[PDB]
């Protein structure tokens, strides 16, 4: 009946990993920024005709909890790499997260989606070209999202499931 | 550095506690607010089903770091 996809949301602290996950789970945005350690959510969704259950893992952006990273990057099937379009270095930190995933998983072939969050913000530090060119370099789709207006939230998770459908 | 694990029906949450002398009541309220929408819910310890952890009691009094978020009856 239901195919299970295990998703992991990685990225630097404050980029909105929790906000995106909470938006898709319980359908509202909050500006509290309650810092994350680790949280799991399971939601039933319909994807392009296929009924599937999503296993979402929300990771900590603070490297203080980097020890748990070696353990969850070996469990999930796809990774949602999120940076803030108004934070240059979180965009730079994307390369670090990919490389760590590639060598914990011990595979270049790992299903992933680049996510630039906080579209609603007026001032932008990372242009679309920088993320798009980086996306082709990694051979993965790039999706721009805004957790506050819910733009691209489903799109990003849905594309990750489609990428996980690699044979 | 100091967190508790709350096991729920549809996942788990690691809840950081600033100090070890927090209520079991305060932990429950943060658990429901993160797992669910807001705000019929009780804590039990994972090792022993149906303990109905005392909400007055502190975490120092508890002999566990793992509790289950379960609905009343
Ligand atoms: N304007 C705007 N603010 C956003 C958006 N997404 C998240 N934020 C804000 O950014 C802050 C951090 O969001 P949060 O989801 O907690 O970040 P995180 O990546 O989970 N942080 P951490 O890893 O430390 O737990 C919060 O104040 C939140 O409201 C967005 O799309 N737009
Ligand atoms: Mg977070």
């Amino acid at each position: 009946g239901m195919t299970e996809y295990k998703l992991v949301v990685v990225g630097a602290g404050g980029v909105g990993k929790s906000a995106l996950t909470i938006q898709l789970i319980q359908n509202h945005f909050v500006d509290e920024y309650d810092p994350t350690i680790e949280d799991s959510y399971r939601k039933q969704v319909v994807i392009d005709g296929e009924t599937c259950l999503l296993d979402i893992l929300d990771t900590a952006g603070r490297e203080e909890y980097s020890a748990m990273r070696d353990q969850y990057m070996r469990t999930g099937e796809g990774f949602l790499c999120v940076f803030a379009i108004n934070n240059t270095k979180s965009f730079e930190d994307i390369h670090h997260y990919r490389e760590q995933i590639k060598r914990v998983k011990d595979s270049e072939d790992v299903p992933m989606v680049l996510v630039g969050n906080k579209c609603d913000l007026p001032s932008r530090t990372v242009d679309t070209k920088q993320a798009q060119d980086l996306a082709r370099s990694y051979g993965i789709p790039f999706i721009e999202t805004s957790a506050k207006t819910r733009q691209g939230v489903d799109d990003a998770f849905y594309t990750l499931v489609r990428e996980i459908r690699k044979h | 550095s100091l967190f508790v694990r709350i096991n729920a029906a549809h996942g788990f949450s690691l809840i950081q506690v600033d100090n070890t002398k927090v209520t079991m009541k305060e932990i429950l309220l943060k658990a429901v607010k993160r797992r669910k929408g807001s705000q019929q819910y009780r804590l039990e310890k994972q090792s022993e089903p149906n303990v109905a952890v005392d909400l007055d009691s502190t975490l120092e009094s508890q002999s566990a770091w793992e509790f289950c978020l379960v609905r009343e009856n």
